[PDB]
């Protein structure tokens, strides 16, 4: 019942087996921005189907020292498809994601990944003043991985990341996180190319273990806008 | 008392009793009955 | 005109204070409101979010590793696992909690506490473990048949990965205080015990250290009094580029 | 569910539970959600009709204090052959609230903030030393501080043609007097503050990282008004922000490493537990060993 | 009498305040009101009023002649003409307007402006042009078929011999601000540009450089907050004639 | 139209149009009226309720803040051998708003204003250096503000008789008392005060241009009440005006080169642009040259 | 809070939310219909 | 503003005067009442005690 | 005069004239009548 | 493209659809495999994990 789940947007649908049910960031779903809310008053293009489908990310290894892995939304997919184009061609754009993690093992297989949707994840830098550098920080599709998982890099505790929308992939479990977020932003509408609303950060609490014959056991991100609307258009930028 | 003529110039509001943990606590779409296995 | 007379206290600033004061920029009119998801309004809505203990609070564990608590198939019965101290003032497993550290901005709580623990071992292992709350008095119980005399749980490894141990509420008085005396009547809590009530079996394809993680939070029942400065946080200097804020 | 609540919850009575299918200790963390195993369901409970209030434990009281957020000490005496990074008898500061941490790490706790800020301005005032080495008395000075907004044309001297302060607002007070205070309204362009920022606010890829402009207040420029007398004093003006009208977005982890810098987020944490990079919570022997253990 | 406290600011001088304050001269009666042309109750009255933009704010154009912009017949096509920066607070062709002076007396703006092209030569002369706005967020626009791509207005000169382009308000936050910073994110506009969308074609007996002249306005969804004092005056000495009135 | 406006005007949503005969886009400038082309009619636009208030705009709120008019220092010492044009203990200050250029910028936006004048006097005192080469403390002195019309008999000393004040407005204060205020209501012998004026104030040919003695406030005799102490201070004065009740008429070009005098309007510009009589607005390279063009 | 016999000697009054732009923007005799040329 | 003079004995700390005075904890909310036996409210119950 | 928020900042209370002198005078299970012998 | 990400578990069989998308109302069986009114497009399968 809450172990199989579809989720089905524009031309693509995944299937999973062994869900957790999901999550809803704040008890919230996306929506398109409302007349009593907008700022920009040029008529927003609302690709729908075009760009509120599921792009999946390059495949990650977990590997027994693994500290971890993020990705800041949009900057991962503002590259991608007809999502990027329309980033690229449009100074403003609002949307939510539909975030779902993939991860499975043998039931001789065991660890634990917390899969959490940090809101506003500004990064910090260790044992330095300098602050960290539009390179450290803008990764694209790629992504990039936690120097120091424990404090969230960013001076914090990783213990206290449960106050944020997560789930966990307990191999054990589940072999799938999803994670619904909605818009979230002081702003209705921003620059996808200077600001990241949400960090998908992978984290392995309990590292990956077994002692069958060893295998690749990759963690996949699959990330759907949704309730896509952009503004301003002009010429591409990228 | 307040006889300023901006509404912000206000002393604080400590009135606010409304609470929802289950936005924190519950962020499920599905709810969680008592007693029944989640899972 | 009015007569009238200065109490004492006129003229002070206490930091404290209610009152109305005056606006400096007239006629300003603020940004709209625009809804903004997860509004929180009582802080006591995040001591209920469950976070993770730091049970391993050992030398040799090594940050993350501090997060979890490794179990193994043993020869002996009725083994001891580990323990937790239940103050949430002095340094300990629940400080860097949500819990711990909201509730170290106060002086005194009272309520009840739910620990939850996950087992995050193979599917094929298997185990049953007793968790064990024992109001203060007395030592720490080192062995399961004085444990069990508390309040327990028994834990049993399934599809239901975690079981919840409910620490309520027993005091004398209404609130306990987090002072520094860890000994004191009206602080200490009791403690909780872990152990192994049959035994860590895995198969030899599986891995034969298992680990659990241990999470805490408050119930609604839950609340805290008299406000102080955190001690979690201080400075001794000023910060970098502070000094630039005058310049 | 939203709802009002003003006291701590009830306690309602239990019985023995031997029930097939019903297992309300065991839960699920893999799906995010918190545990809901009630004390009625873990033991047998009595009837407690709770009256402990949470009223202390609103946002509002939580933020709504006087928290120092500036302090500056500066020489009142004749500047003519002073330094020129020194102050000359006037400071400007770029209002932030990242200077001290313990109102700093309490506005952390949370993601977005919007409230109005009253504001208080205490100054003290000490004869100087090894300049004269003498007491004659502390004079009742009259201090000018004008709020300019952030970039904006701040003053250069003292005496300075731009204190005649047209349209910025200023406010004059005494030594002797109170504490100044005046209510900053919610000034951000946004619905809310942006406590913290994963983003650059330039169009440019040099910009300051995690620093959006537009939660800066503005900037507090602070003069004597009188002209120096002929022995100098040490003028130190301490400015306290109340946070007031507030309502706060997305809590966060709270900050465990000490803070570094005012500007970003960086970490090195303690040589040592506790709050070291490595070890947050401090050591004990074992995983067995009960740290204040009652031994009779 | 009445007992009372007095709280911090009292007997502060705030500029900004708003209080009643003690008459000097008793019964006296200020002279009868009479009706007077051109009342004024609101400044975002004032802005609306479109006036002259110094798009041609470079060296050898001296006084007026920075007030036109002068189009002559070009042999290759889809030539750019002129560009205009769209920051009001920073010097420009748009400081010296209405709206521009207004605007920054203040620190916050919001709404849509327009501007107005007023074409200048003879009637005999004939032309079309096209005027793109550029929403933020790279390099201003060189060749027509970038700009086009961006909002615009293809101008035909005729009878109507003006033109009006709408700049729309498109921007992520309510308000921008008056801020130094002309790169920064809650600043920036975006660009204006010209470009030839045919040419301008004149007869032998009719001038071969024709003027333009361009002015801008706000709208009514305009709007202003966070009054500061104008940078666009300033003293460094006491004015003539002002000592003589302490004489 | 007269209407009542409090917020700013809202976005209705707009489809394609393609109407032979309806250029909207199409303006007539020399008809002097301003274009009346919407956005709707511009582009296609979404709908927007804008909640935006225009009250911080609103003449009232432009012109009613407190902006320094009068700034004066006098040594308050024995002046028995000092020279005639110096102040002995006491000024007279000629009431204009032309001195202080933020104001008086701001005031010249308007041709015709009525309005009442808060005043504020706000005392400071040093202690004389050169004159007594050390530091006792500053006197809590009681000083002496009365307005004379305009050409009337001011005081020729500081003990004259003339400040017995039978029917003249007077008002004592002291330093350590909160600066001194008082209302002065709409004087002018017209129903507005002329801004600017086209003309001369004398019925022959030698009065002075621009001005209008109608429409200054009067003025201001300022002394200390104390006798002079053994030793010198320095006692500046400053009288600042907040204009309230206001009605503004028949708004002007804003002032663009910088002040030269407060009698007229005479102008010379800055040698160079910006604000150079020849150039208003700083150069660029060319009109084609973008000044603070973005490049990533 | 004004107790002086005087009117002149009240606060400010911020409430005239009157507007008419029209008087500056558009002084001409016959008005200008939208989208109809004006000329 | 309210016009006002300050009367004789302004500022004076009497210890036995009977005035509010500022909350220091803001929202604090005692410990509920406990019934307790042998409540005295009036020091003559006691000297009616032999 | 009250104007602060907490109830615990107001003034003294000196109103309480109840009184109940025989918890303490006479804290016996039988009630003593005057004039008869007490045993 | 269209996709569909298949989990292995107790359902053991995935279904990925192929919807009618064609510019004309038929496609024809012609030999010319490259014909816009012959072609059908591709399908592909990819490691997910």
């Amino acid at each position: 019942s809450d172990r199989v789940l579809q989720l089905k947007l524009g031309n693509s649908a995944i299937v999973t087996q062994e869900a957790a049910n999901y999550c809803c960031a704040y008890g919230e779903w996306p929506n398109y921005l409302p007349d009593h809310e907008a700022v920009a008053i040029d008529k927003p293009t609302q690709p729908e189907t075009a760009t509120d489908r599921f792009y999946t990310l390059k495949s990650v290894k977990w590997e027994t020292g693994s500290t971890g892995w993020w990705w800041k939304l949009p900057d991962a997919l503002n590259n991608i498809g007809m999502f990027g184009q329309n980033v690229q061609h449009h100074y403003l754009y609002r949307s939510g994601f539909l975030i779902h993690v993939q991860c499975n093992a043998t039931k001789f297989h065991q660890g634990a990944l917390l899969v959490v949707a940090i809101p506003e994840h500004q990064r910090g830098a260790h044992n330095t003043n300098t602050s960290p550098g539009f390179d450290d920080i803008m990764k694209g599709e790629e992504g990039g991985t936690f120097n120091h998982p424990y404090v969230l890099d960013d001076g914090t505790s990783l213990a206290c990341a449960t106050i944020f929308p997560h789930q966990w992939i307990n191999l054990r479990t589940n072999n799938s996180a999803t994670i619904v977020l909605p818009w979230m932003n002081a702003a209705p509408m921003d620059f996808p190319l200077r600001h990241n609303q949400w960090t998908l950060a992978i984290i392995p609490v309990v590292p990956l273990g077994t002692r069958t014959t060893s295998s690749m056991v990759p963690i996949t991100v699959s990330i759907a806008p949704m309730c896509c609307e952009f503004n301003g258009l002009r010429h591409a930028i990228t | 008392i307040n006889f300023y003529k901006d509404s912000y110039a206000a002393s604080a509001s400590k009135q606010d009793f409304s609470q929802d943990p289950s936005k924190f606590t519950e962020p499920v779409v599905e709810g969680l009955k008592a007693g029944a296995p989640v899972l | 005109g009015v007569p009238t007379y200065l109490l004492p206290g006129s003229g002070q600033f206490l930091t404290t204070d209610d009152h109305s004061s005056a606006p400096a920029l007239p006629c300003f009119n603020p940004t709209p409101e625009m809804h903004i998801p997860g509004q929180v309004r009582n802080m006591l809505e995040v001591v209920q979010v469950e976070s993770m203990m730091e049970i391993n609070n050992t030398e040799s564990a090594v940050g993350m590793e501090r997060l979890k608590v490794d179990i193994s198939a043993l020869t002996d019965v009725d083994q001891l696992l580990f323990n937790i101290p239940l103050d949430i003032q002095l340094d300990g497993p629940l400080r860097n909690t949500l819990v711990g550290n909201i509730s170290r901005y106060y002086t005194h709580w009272s309520g009840s506490l739910e620990m939850t623990f996950m087992f995050c071992g193979s599917f094929m292992a298997a185990g049953k473990l007793i968790l064990c709350y024992t109001p203060p008095g007395g030592s720490c119980p080192t062995t399961r048949e004085t444990a069990m005399l508390g309040t327990h749980i028994v834990w049993d490894f399934g599809l239901q990965s975690s079981v919840t141990l409910i620490i309520p509420w027993i005091s004398g008085s209404h609130y306990r205080m987090f002072n520094n005396d860890a000994k004191s009547t009206n602080a200490n809590v009791g403690y909780v015990t872990c152990f192994m009530q049959t035994n860590l079996i895995v198969p030899s394809e599986s891995s034969d250290t298992c680990s659990l993680i241990g999470f805490i939070a408050a119930k609604d029942d839950f609340s805290l009094r008299l406000m102080r400065d955190s001690p979690d946080i201080g400075q001794l200097d000023h910060l970098h580029a502070a000094e630039a804020a005058y310049q | 569910i939203e709802s009002i609540i003003k006291t701590a919850t009830d306690t309602v009575k239990s019985e023995i539970n031997a029930e097939l299918g019903v297992v309300p200790s065991l839960n699920a963390v893999e799906t995010g959600a918190t545990s809901n195993t009630e004390p009625e369901e873990a033991i047998q409970t009595r009837t407690v009709i709770n009256q402990h209030g949470v009223s202390e434990t609103l946002v509002e009281n939580f933020l709504s204090r006087a928290a120092l957020v500036s302090k500056r000490s500066f020489e009142y005496k004749d500047h003519t052959s002073s330094t020129a990074r020194a102050d000359k008898n006037f400071f400007k500061w770029t209002i932030n609230t990242r200077s001290f941490v313990q109102l700093r790490r309490k506005l952390e706790l949370f993601t977005y903030l919007r409230f109005d800020a009253e504001i208080t301005i205490l100054t003290t005032v000490a004869v100087n030393g090894s300049g004269n080495n003498t007491y004659v008395g502390l004079p009742d000075l009259t201090l000018q501080a004008m709020f300019v907004p952030t970039g904006a044309l701040t003053p250069e001297k003292q005496d300075s043609f731009h204190w005649q302060s047209g349209s910025n607002a200023s406010v004059f007070f005494k030594i002797s007097d109170p504490p100044a205070r005046i209510t900053i309204p919610f000034m951000c362009i946004n619905s809310a503050y942006s406590v913290f920022y994963d983003g650059f606010a330039g169009f440019e890829k040099n910009g300051l990282y995690g620093i959006n402009p537009a939660d800066t207040i503005g900037n507090l420029c602070v003069r004597i008004v009188n002209e120096h007398q002929p022995v100098g004093f040490t003028v130190t003006v301490r400015v306290y922000m109340k946070p007031k009208h507030i309502k706060a977005w997305a809590p966060r982890p709270p900050r465990t490493l000490p803070y570094m810098s005012i500007a970003n987020a960086n970490y090195k944490g303690k040589e040592r537990a506790p709050n070291a990079l490595s070890a947050i919570i401090g050591n004990r022997d074992s995983v067995k060993t009960m740290p204040h253990n009652i031994v009779n």
